RNA sequence: GAUGAUG
RNA sequence: AGGGGAUCGAAGAUGAUCAGAUACCGUCGUAGUCUUAACCAUAAACUAUGCCGACUAGGGAUCGGGUGGUGUUUUGACCCACUCGGCACCUUACGAGAAAUCAAAGUCUUUGGGUUCUGGGGGGAGUAUGGUCGCAAGGCUGAAACUUAAAGGAAUUG
C-alpha cells in the first residue's frame, strides 16, 4: 500500500499496543 | 486522383531532354514521335507518357522548369553567364572612408586618392 | 628503440604536430600536413620543393590550427606582420 | 580530496571509521555476535 | 583553504601541457617549487622558467614543451626507507627505463636514482615522468 | 577480381606502396579491404563468440545473430570488428572484412635491459569502453599473457609474449572487454617515451610523390 | 621569403577598399582579434587589409603546390558565391561544389559525387559545414573565407575578410585566381594586372 | 529521470514563492509554475460593433477594451488547449508562437 | 470535463 | 492559556451520482485559519548534488559598486568600452558518465590539495526492546529470529 498510509496504520498500532501494556505498570 | 507515377514522371523528363526540337505541343502528334523514339509496352502507358510530356512543354513556353535541361535551354545560359558590365563597379567613378579606415592606409604606407567623412553610433 | 647492439627494432617512428609537439597517431584523421610552395627569384613556384607542416587532430578541433600557422610561418619567413607575440 | 582523511597524523580515525563499517558485512558479524552457536541448530558442528 | 602550494603550481603545468599551451604561470612560488623545477628540468622536461619579485611571495612563468606527460605531488609526504624506493617507482612510474619520483633528504630535493648514487633517503614528494 | 576505388588502393595494387608501415606513418585512411590483405597475407582470423539479438514487433520477435572477429599477425599487428546480419555465415564473413580496415600497429619494448629482442608492451596503458576497463603491465620473460581466455588470445595475435593484466567493470559483456583492450593496445603508440625525444624531418606523403599513378 | 614585388600595390588596396572587404562584424570571437585593426563608432570592426593580402599569397601558394589542379575543391552554398566559385574552377583548374553538398562526398566511396581532394577551400565556415565536417574524416586541408565572427574550428589557413556583402566575396574569389595564375606562370608579368575585369565574379539575380 | 532542468517552473536564487489561485478549478500552484495568459478583447464583439455604431449618442467614440490576466494549473492548462504536449526537442524552446 | 467493475 | 473569530474549512450534517458511494460534485458547518505568552522539532526542509582552495573552452543578456568617455537628450536618466562580486542562461566535447545528462557530476587504474558526514542485495524494519527528550501527539538512538533470487537505475523496439 502507499507508503503514507502504511506509516498512519504502524502508528495507530503503536499507539495500542502502548496503553494495553500500560495496565500492567 | 490523376496523379502520374515516377515511371511516367521519368520517361517523359528522358524525352525532352533528348528531344526538344522534334516535340510540338500536340498531344496527337506527340503520340506519334513515342512510338519512333521509345519502346513501350502498352497503349495506355504510351498516352500517358505523350500525354505528361505535351504538358510540361507548354510549361517550358511560360520559362524555365526546374530540374530539366537540354541543349538550347543551356547554351542561352553560358551566354548570360559571360556577361561583363561596361565599367567596373569598383572604379573610382569620382573613394569615401572613415576616419579609421584612413588611419590603416598611413600605417601600411600606400598614398590613394581618400575622403573622409565622419560617422557616428 | 635499439636493443643490446644498435639495431632498431622499431616497427616506425611516428610523426609529431609541429604546434605541440605530440605524436600523430594511426588513425588521427583529424590531423592533417600542409605544403608551402617555396618560389623562385622570378616569382614562379619551384615544383616538388615545400616548406611542409603537420598539425594534430586536437590542435586544429580546438580552433587554434589557423593562430598556429601564423606563428610557426612566420618563423620561417613566409610572413611578414601577421602574428605578435605579446598579445 | 575523497572523503576521508590524510594526514600523516590521521591513524585513529581510520582505525575506527573502518571498525564501525565491517559490521554491514554479513561473514563478519555473524562471526563476532557468535551466532552459530547462540542459535543455529547444530551449533557450530559439521554433523550432528 | 591553500594547504600546499607544490600541488597548485604541479597541477596548472599538468592542466596547460595537456591543452596544448607553451607556458603557464605559476602563484605563489617557493623554495621547495623551485628545486622541483631544478630537477625535471634537468631531465628535459619543462625548459627555462623565470621567477617574478613582488615582495609578496612571487610569481613563475615556465616555459613548456611537449615532452612533459604527467607530474604531482604525493600527500602526505610519507617517510621512505631505502629498501621501499623500488616499491614506490615500480606503483607510480610508467616503464622501469625512464621517469623519476622527486624525494626530500638531507642531502637535498633529488631524484630516486640520484638517491641510490648517493645512498640517502626521506620523504617523498612527488613524481614526474 | 578487384577493381580499386580509392587514390591509395590504386597505389597499393600498381605495387608503388611496399609496406604497411606507410600508410601508419602518414595515418592514411583504408577503405578497401584489399589493401589490408595485399599487405599483411599473414593476417589469421579467429571468433569470439556469436550471441543473438532481437527486437519486438506486432508479430513477435525479429532475431538476428551478431558476431566478434579478432584478426592478427602474431608480429604486431591486429584488428577487431564486429557486425550484425540475418545468418550467422553473413555475420561472420563481414566481420572479417571489418576487421581487416581497424588494423593498428602495436608497440613493444623490454621490462629490464635491452636483451634480443621486444618481448613485453613499453608502458603500462589502460582503455575503457562502457565499464569495462582493461589495463596492461610489462611482465618479465616467462610470465606469458596472464589474462582470460578472450583477452588472452587478441594479445597473442598482436605478438606480445609477456604481459600482465588487470581489469575492472563488468567483465561478461564480452564485447566491451575486447573492445576496451583494443583501445590499451593501441594506446601504446601514442605514449612519448623519452627516446622519440629527437626531431625528424616530415616526410612527402606517397599520395602526393606519385600523384600520377593515383589519378589512374 | 618572398621578393618585394609580392608586396600590397596600391592599385590593388583601392579594389579592397572600394568592395568593403575592411567593414567586418560588430562582434568578434578571440581567435580572430589579430584581425582586427580598430573600432569605428556605431561597432563595425574594420580589418587590417594588410593580413588580408599576406594571407592571401600564402593561401595562393598552398594551393600551388598541388600536383594536380583537379584536386583542389571549391565550395560556396550560399549564393553570393555561387558565381564565383564557378568561375575559379574555370580559369584555374579546380573542380567547384556550387549549391548544395550531399552529405558522404568525402567518405562515401561509392556514391556519384566521390571525391577525396588535397585541399577545399570554402566561403563561409558558418553555412558549408557539411564540406569542413567531412574533411576532418579524411585529412584534407581546409581554406576558408572567414569574417571576425565566424567559426575557424578544423579551418587552416583563414583569409580575414567581409563575408557579408557581394562584392567582396567576388573580390577574395577573384584574387585567388590571380595569384594562383600568377605564381604557375599563366601569367607572365606579376607588374600588369589581369584582363579580366573582377565584376565577372560577382552575383547576378535580375 | 529528471525531465527538466528547471523543474517544471521559473524558481532559482528564491527559497519561496507565494501562491495563486487557478482561474477554473481554484487549485493553488505556485506563482512562478502557473501557466498566465493576458485576454484583452473589445467590450463589443467584432458583430455588434456597426449597431452600436449607430446607436451611438456621440460621434466617434472609441470602444472601451477589457484586460484581464488569468492563471492556469497545468491540468486545466492541458486540458483547454492553451499549452500542449511537445517533444523532447521542442520541448527547450521558449518562443511564443 | 455525465456513466464504464472484473478475468 | 487569554484575545479575535470576516472568509475558507480535517470532523459532523445534508442533496445528487451509482450495483454500493460511509468518495469525487452542490449547500451548511465545529476545531483550525489570524494575534500574545509558552511548547513542538518535523517535510519531495530538493539543486534529491556538503564546506574551504587552485586550474581548464567559446557567446551574449541582467542586478549592485567603481573607472574612463567634459559621449547625447533634460547632478540625475540613458549610450560605448572596461573591471570586481552575484542570480542565471545559449553553443561544444579537450574531459566525465551505465545512460539520462554535466563548466562541474572535469583536472580519478597516468588512481594522493585540506577536511567532515553517510552506504554495503531485496524483505522483516525505521518494527520489538532499553535508554533519553516532550503535557500529549511523538522526536533522536535502534536490533534479532526468520524468509528470499532476484528487488532497482538509464535507455531501446513493440
Amino acid at each position: 500500500m502507499r507508503a503514507k498510509w502504511r506509516k498512519k496504520r504502524t502508528r495507530r498500532l503503536k499507539r495500542k499496543r502502548r496503553k494495553v501494556r500500560a495496565r500492567s505498570k | 486522383g490523376r496523379v502520374r507515377t515516377k515511371t511516367v514522371k521519368r520517361a517523359s523528363k528522358a524525352l525532352i531532354e533528348r528531344y526538344y526540337p522534334k516535340l510540338t505541343l500536340d498531344f496527337q502528334t506527340n503520340k506519334r514521335l513515342c512510338d519512333e523514339i521509345a519502346t513501350i509496352q502498352s497503349k495506355r502507358l504510351r498516352n500517358k507518357i505523350a500525354g505528361y510530356t505535351t504538358h510540361l512543354m507548354k510549361r517550358i513556353q511560360k520559362g524555365p522548369v526546374r530540374g530539366i535541361s537540354f541543349k538550347l535551354q543551356e547554351e542561352e545560359r553560358e551566354r548570360k553567364d559571360q556577361y561583363v558590365p561596361e565599367v567596373s563597379a569598383l572604379d573610382l567613378s569620382r573613394l569615401n572612408v572613415d576616419n579609421q579606415t584612413s588611419d590603416l592606409v598611413k600605417s601600411l604606407g600606400l598614398k590613394l586618392p581618400l575622403s573622409v567623412i565622419n560617422v557616428s553610433a | 628503440m635499439e636493443n643490446d647492439k644498435g639495431q632498431l627494432v622499431e616497427l616506425y617512428v611516428p610523426r609529431k604536430c609541429s604546434a605541440t609537439n605530440r605524436i600523430i597517431k594511426a588513425d588521427d584523421h583529424a590531423s592533417v600536413q600542409i605544403n608551402v610552395a617555396k618560389v623562385d627569384e622570378e616569382g614562379r613556384a619551384i615544383p616538388g620543393e615545400y616548406v611542409t607542416y603537420a598539425l594534430s587532430g586536437y590542435v586544429r578541433s580546438r580552433g587554434e590550427s589557423d593562430d598556429s600557422l601564423n606563428r610557426l610561418a612566420q618563423n620561417d619567413g613566409l610572413l611578414k606582420n601577421v602574428w605578435s607575440y605579446s598579445r | 580530496g575523497k572523503g576521508k582523511p590524510r594526514g600523516l597524523n590521521s591513524a585513529r580515525k581510520l582505525r575506527v571509521h573502518r571498525r564501525n563499517n565491517r559490521w554491514a558485512e554479513n561473514n563478519y558479524k555473524k562471526r563476532l555476535l557468535g551466532t552459530a552457536f547462540k542459535s543455529s541448530p547444530f551449533g557450530g558442528s559439521s554433523h550432528a | 583553504t591553500r594547504s600546499s602550494v607544490l600541488a597548485d603550481a604541479l597541477n596548472a603545468i599538468n592542466n596547460a601541457e595537456k591543452t596544448g599551451k607553451r607556458q603557464v604561470l605559476i602563484r605563489p612560488s617557493s623554495k621547495v617549487i623551485i628545486k622541483f623545477l631544478q630537477v625535471m628540468q634537468k631531465h628535459g622536461y619543462i625548459g627555462e622558467f623565470e621567477y617574478i619579485d613582488d615582495h609578496r611571495s612571487g610569481k613563475i612563468v615556465v616555459q613548456l614543451n611537449g615532452r612533459l606527460n604527467k607530474c604531482g605531488v604525493i600527500s602526505p609526504r610519507f617517510n621512505v626507507k631505502i629498501g621501499d624506493i623500488e616499491k614506490w617507482t615500480a606503483n607510480l612510474l610508467p616503464a622501469r627505463q625512464f621517469g623519476y619520483v622527486i624525494l626530500t633528504t638531507s642531502a637535498g630535493i633529488m631524484d630516486h636514482e640520484e638517491a641510490r648514487r648517493k645512498h640517502v633517503s626521506g620523504k617523498i614528494l612527488g613524481f614526474v615522468y | 577480381g578487384w577493381v580499386p576505388v580509392t587514390k591509395l588502393g590504386r597505389l597499393v595494387k600498381a605495387g608503388k606502396i611496399t609496406t604497411i608501415e606507410e600508410i601508419f606513418l602518414h595515418s592514411l585512411p583504408v577503405k578497401e579491404f584489399q589493401i589490408i590483405d595485399t599487405l599483411l597475407p599473414g593476417l589469421q582470423d579467429e571468433v569470439m563468440n556469436i550471441k543473438p539479438v532481437q527486437k519486438q514487433t506486432r508479430a513477435g520477435q525479429r532475431t538476428r545473430f551478431k558476431a566478434v572477429v579478432v584478426v592478427g599477425d602474431s608480429n604486431g599487428h591486429v584488428g577487431l570488428g564486429i557486425k550484425t546480419a540475418k545468418e550467422v555465415a553473413g555475420a561472420i564473413r563481414a566481420g572479417i572484412i571489418i576487421a581487416k580496415l581497424s588494423v593498428i600497429p602495436i608497440r613493444r619494448g623490454y621490462w629490464g635491459t635491452n636483451l634480443g629482442q621486444p618481448h613485453s608492451l613499453a608502458t603500462k596503458t589502460t582503455g575503457k569502453c562502457g565499464s569495462v576497463t582493461v589495463r596492461l603491465i610489462p611482465a618479465p620473460r616467462g610470465s606469458g599473457i596472464v589474462a582470460s581466455p578472450a583477452v588472452k588470445k587478441l594479445l597473442q595475435l598482436a605478438g606480445v609474449e609477456d604481459v600482465y593484466t588487470q581489469s575492472n567493470g563488468k567483465t561478461r559483456t564480452l564485447e566491451n572487454t575486447l573492445k576496451a583492450a583494443f583501445v590499451a593496445i593501441g594506446n601504446t603508440y601514442g605514449f612519448l617515451t623519452p627516446n622519440l625525444w629527437a626531431e625528424q624531418p616530415l616526410p612527402v606523403s606517397p599520395l602526393d610523390i606519385y600523384s600520377d599513378e593515383a589519378s589512374a | 621569403s618572398l621578393p618585394a614585388t609580392f608586396d600590397l600595390t596600391p592599385e590593388d588596396a583601392q579594389l579592397l577598399l572600394a568592395a568593403n572587404t575592411h567593414l567586418g562584424a560588430r562582434n568578434v570571437q578571440v581567435h580572430q582579434e589579430p584581425y582586427v585593426f580598430n573600432a569605428r563608432p556605431d561597432g563595425v570592426h574594420v580589418i587590417n587589409v594588410g593580413k588580408t593580402w599576406e594571407k592571401l599569397v600564402l593561401a595562393a601558394r598552398i594551393i600551388a603546390a598541388i600536383p594536380n589542379p583537379e584536386d583542389v575543391v571549391a565550395i560556396s552554398s550560399r549564393t553570393f558565391g555561387q558565381r564565383a566559385v564557378l568561375k575559379f574552377a574555370a580559369h584555374t583548374g579546380a573542380t567547384p561544389i556550387a549549391g548544395r553538398f550531399t552529405p558522404g562526398s568525402f567518405t562515401n566511396y561509392i556514391t556519384r559525387s566521390f571525391k577525396e581532394p588535397r585541399l577545399v577551400i570554402v566561403t563561409d565556415p558558418r553555412s558549408d559545414a557539411q564540406a569542413i565536417k567531412e574533411a576532418s574524416y579524411v585529412n584534407i586541408p581546409v581554406i576558408a573565407l572567414t569574417d571576425l565572427d565566424s567559426p575557424s574550428e578544423f579551418v587552416d589557413v583563414a583569409i580575414p575578410c567581409n563575408n557579408r556583402g557581394k562584392h567582396s566575396i567576388g573580390l577574395i574569389w577573384y584574387l585567388l585566381a590571380r595569384e594562383v595564375l600568377r605564381l604557375r606562370g599563366a601569367l607572365v608579368d606579376r607588374t600588369q594586372p589581369w584582363s579580366i575585369m573582377p565584376d565577372l565574379y560577382f552575383y547576378r539575380d535580375p | 529521470p529528471k525531465k527538466r532542468a528547471s523543474n517544471g517552473r521559473n524558481k532559482k536564487g528564491r527559497g519561496h514563492v507565494k501562491p495563486v489561485r487557478c482561474v477554473n478549478c481554484s487549485k493553488s500552484i505556485p506563482k512562478d509554475k502557473a501557466i498566465k495568459r493576458m485576454a484583452i478583447r473589445n467590450i463589443v464583439e467584432a458583430a455588434a460593433v456597426r449597431d452600436l455604431s449607430e446607436a451611438s449618442v456621440y460621434p466617434e467614440y472609441a470602444l472601451p477594451k477589457t484586460y484581464n490576466k488569468l492563471h492556469y494549473c497545468v491540468s486545466c492548462a492541458i486540458h483547454a488547449r492553451i499549452v500542449r504536449v511537445r517533444s523532447r526537442e521542442d520541448r527547450k524552446n521558449r518562443a511564443p508562437p
